[PDB]
């Protein structure tokens, strides 16, 4: 769960099961030390103060991951990144998925 | 045969009931010796 | 402005009765779905519950007999309550603020939708440890 | 075999502004047979 | 021949709901209708309601909506297809619904309306 | 059946194929419950 990309670059972030029925994932940032953040708040809609760096992948595909692209990947992506996945068939989920780091050269 | 059935994988509310039934059971291949173990999905107004 | 103070006695004895308090900033208790934050050490964080008046009072599943969350509209405050601390449970707390939000993928009359949540902004949180 | 999406009803549409014109019609013809001023309702057919 | 057989008398408190069995044999049952006549003391007939057994399609009176309920059993196997039963679960009684139950049947006559009920059953009294 | 087949009784040469199989499998008699073990003899171009 180490993703290791110079800046530059792109960066792509996968989390969670297959996808099952229709999703809607949820996305955070966790700075190191600190509390978490949100990035993505839908299936790709994200909330003010972030730029459109950030990206997601739509929960209307059935068989896929969620993804987390990132072009122009700078400094300040090197934080942990979590997903929390709301599937339509499987219940609720309380724990958050895999945790990735996302270290940048 | 007499099937064996659980719920379809689904998010089960109480208010809901489970429309597919998941039903593996067991079922003779072309060979009259060996006997595969085969699932399919049913509807529940065709078991009981 | 939102933030969100809180409290902790940090090292506590176990099969005691946990309790955690959280502030305010600006806005009132009464006007947002709060919810609460396990994170353990070094690992995955793990949704407590969320809790609100008039209802929306839905725990954790796991946890689910030990765990108490409760208002406190006079003092502007939210509260988190364990009862029995194993040693497993050392791990720190967050308060937060979450906005919900349904996605309907059929048709809406045959209650074919969900509403998720997500946790916008965050307390800070506190370190609440059990051992001897 | 699996059900690839989501578990949803299957089920059926009519226009509302065409089925409630088109009762319109036939709650008309039907006071030919039963005299005017008879308060024709409907019902979902008792049992079966 | 065509014979319909009954239940036996009852004797039922209020608020309580019967059942009443039809059990008709030596016709082929799913092809005629089975229709329901109450006789009561001081008031003549009455009629129920029918139920054409082949899928179990029944129509009520006007008056006795929401109190009778018409179910079916046929015969599910090829060595004796002729015979059946019908029932009628009268709910929620009355003092003033103690009378006598018939399960009828129309005659296999060809000019002749569902009405004109050739065959009868026995009879059943009901007191409350 | 799945049967059972050996090279039939024959000087086998490394240069020639077995025309013949043996193929001793097992067959139901006339009563439903025994099972008799039978053998016959078959063709390599009707066994695989
Ligand atoms: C008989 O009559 C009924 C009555 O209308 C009709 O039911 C309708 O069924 C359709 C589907 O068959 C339903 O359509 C869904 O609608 C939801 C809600 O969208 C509406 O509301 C939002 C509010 O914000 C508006 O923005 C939007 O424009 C609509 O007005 C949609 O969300 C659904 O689309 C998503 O989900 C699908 C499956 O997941 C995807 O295939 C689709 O591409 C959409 O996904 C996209 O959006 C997601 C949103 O987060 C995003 O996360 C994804 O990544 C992706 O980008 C869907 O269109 C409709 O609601 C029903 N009507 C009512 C009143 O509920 C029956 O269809 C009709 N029968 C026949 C045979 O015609
Ligand atoms: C063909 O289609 C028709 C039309 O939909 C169906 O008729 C409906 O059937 C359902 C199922 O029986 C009915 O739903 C029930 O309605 C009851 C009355 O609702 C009123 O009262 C409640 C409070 O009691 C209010 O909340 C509500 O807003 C209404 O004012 C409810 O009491 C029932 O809920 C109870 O049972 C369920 C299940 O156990 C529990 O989850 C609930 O918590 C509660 O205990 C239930 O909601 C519906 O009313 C019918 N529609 C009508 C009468 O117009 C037919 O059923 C369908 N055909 C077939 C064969 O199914
Ligand atoms: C997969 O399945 C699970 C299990 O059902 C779903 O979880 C449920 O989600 C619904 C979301 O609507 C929750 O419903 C909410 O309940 C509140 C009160 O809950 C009472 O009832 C439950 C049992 O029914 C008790 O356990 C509980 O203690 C309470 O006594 C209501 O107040 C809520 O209403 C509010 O939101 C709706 C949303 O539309 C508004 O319309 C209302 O006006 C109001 O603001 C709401 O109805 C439910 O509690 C959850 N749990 C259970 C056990 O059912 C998942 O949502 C589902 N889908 C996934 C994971 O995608
Ligand atoms: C219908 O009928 C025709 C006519 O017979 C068949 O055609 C013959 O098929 C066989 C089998 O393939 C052929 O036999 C082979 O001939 C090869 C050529 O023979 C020359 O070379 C060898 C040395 O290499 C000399 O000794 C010989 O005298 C010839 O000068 C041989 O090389 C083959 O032998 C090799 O393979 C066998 C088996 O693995 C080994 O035992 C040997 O030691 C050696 O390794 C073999 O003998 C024959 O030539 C064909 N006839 C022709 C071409 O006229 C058809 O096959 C048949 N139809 C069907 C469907 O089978
Ligand atoms: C009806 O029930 C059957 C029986 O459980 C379901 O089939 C089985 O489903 C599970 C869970 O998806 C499968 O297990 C998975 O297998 C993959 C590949 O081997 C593995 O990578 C996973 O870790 C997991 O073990 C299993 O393969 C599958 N089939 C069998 C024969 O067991 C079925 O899914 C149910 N019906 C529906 C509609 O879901
Ligand atoms: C399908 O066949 C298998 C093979 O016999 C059955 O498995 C056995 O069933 C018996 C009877 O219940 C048990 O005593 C054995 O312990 C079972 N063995 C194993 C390895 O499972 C099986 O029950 C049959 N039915 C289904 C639905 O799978
Ligand atoms: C039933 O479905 C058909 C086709 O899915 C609908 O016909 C379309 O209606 C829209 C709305 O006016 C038009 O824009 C299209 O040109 C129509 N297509 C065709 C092929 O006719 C129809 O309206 C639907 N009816 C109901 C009651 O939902
Ligand atoms: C024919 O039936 C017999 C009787 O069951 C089979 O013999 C047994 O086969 C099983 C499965 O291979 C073995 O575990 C037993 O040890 C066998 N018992 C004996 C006494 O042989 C036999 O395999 C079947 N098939 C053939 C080709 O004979
Ligand atoms: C499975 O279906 C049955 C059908 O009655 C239902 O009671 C049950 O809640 C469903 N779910 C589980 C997990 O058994
Ligand atoms: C149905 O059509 C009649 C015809 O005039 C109209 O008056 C009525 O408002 C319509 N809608 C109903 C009964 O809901
Ligand atoms: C009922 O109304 C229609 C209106 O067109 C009228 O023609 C008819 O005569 C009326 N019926 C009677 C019995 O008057
Ligand atoms: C039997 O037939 C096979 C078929 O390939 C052959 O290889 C083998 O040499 C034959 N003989 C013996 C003793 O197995």
């Amino acid at each position: 769960t180490f993703v290791s990309v110079a800046p530059g670059q792109t960066a792509r972030i996968t989390c969670g099961e297959e996808s099952l029925g229709s999703r809607s994932v949820i996305w955070y940032q966790q700075r190191p030390g600190q509390a978490p953040s949100l990035i993505i708040y839908n299936n790709n809609d994200r909330p003010s103060g972030i730029p459109d760096r950030f990206s997601g992948s739509p929960g209307s595909t059935f068989g896929t991951t969620a993804t987390l692209t990132i072009t122009s990947v700078e400094a300040g992506d090197e934080a942990d990144y979590y997903c929390h996945i709301w599937d339509s068939r499987r219940p609720t989920n309380w724990v958050f998925g895999e945790g990735t780091t996302l270290i940048v050269l | 045969v007499t099937l064996q059935c659980t719920n379809v994988t689904n998010n089960i509310t109480d208010d809901m009931r489970g429309e597919l039934k998941n039903c593996s059971f067991n079922m003779t291949t072309e060979l009259r010796d060996k006997k595969q173990k085969v699932y399919s999905l049913f509807y529940r107004l065709d078991v009981v | 402005q939102v933030h969100l103070q809180e409290s902790g006695p940090g090292l506590v004895k176990p099969s005691e009765t946990l309790s955690l308090t959280c502030n305010v900033s600006g806005t009132l208790v009464r006007d947002n779905y709060w919810s609460w934050i396990r994170q353990p050490l070094g690992k995955q964080p793990e949704w407590i519950g969320y809790v609100h008046d008039s209802g929306d009072t839905n725990y954790n599943p796991s946890l689910k007999s030990r765990v108490h969350l409760s208002l406190d509209k006079s003092k502007n405050l939210v509260s988190l309550r364990l009862t029995g601390v194993t040693a497993a449970d050392s791990a720190i707390y967050y308060c937060a603020t979450t906005k919900h939000g349904r996605r309907i993928y059929g048709v809406v009359a045959f209650k074919e939708w969900f509403t998720y949540f997500y946790m916008d902004v965050w307390g800070k949180g506190t370190s609440v440890t059990v051992s001897s | 075999g699996d059900i690839i999406g989501d578990i949803r009803q299957a089920h059926c549409n009519v226009s509302k502004a065409t089925w409630n014109e088109t009762l319109g019609k036939v709650v008309k013809q039907l006071r030919k047979h039963f005299g005017n001023n008879t308060i024709i309702r409907f019902a979902n057919s008792s049992g079966g | 021949q065509v014979q319909l057989v009954q239940s036996g008398a009852v004797i039922k408190t209020p608020g309580s709901s019967v059942k009443i069995s039809c059990r008709a044999s030596g016709y082929n049952f799913r092809d005629y209708s089975i229709h329901w006549v109450r006789l009561i003391p001081d008031k003549g007939f009455e009629w129920i309601g029918w139920i054409k057994p082949l899928w179990g399609a029944v129509s009520y009176a006007r008056q006795l909506q929401g109190r009778v309920s018409m179910t079916r059993q046929l015969s599910q196997d090829p060595d004796d297809p002729d015979w059946g039963v019908a029932y009628m679960e009268f709910s929620g009684l009355t003092p003033a619904d103690t009378a006598e139950y018939f399960c009828v049947r129309r005659g296999s006559c060809d000019y002749c309306g569902d009405f004109p009920w050739q065959y009868w059953g026995q009879g059943t009294v009901v007191v409350v």
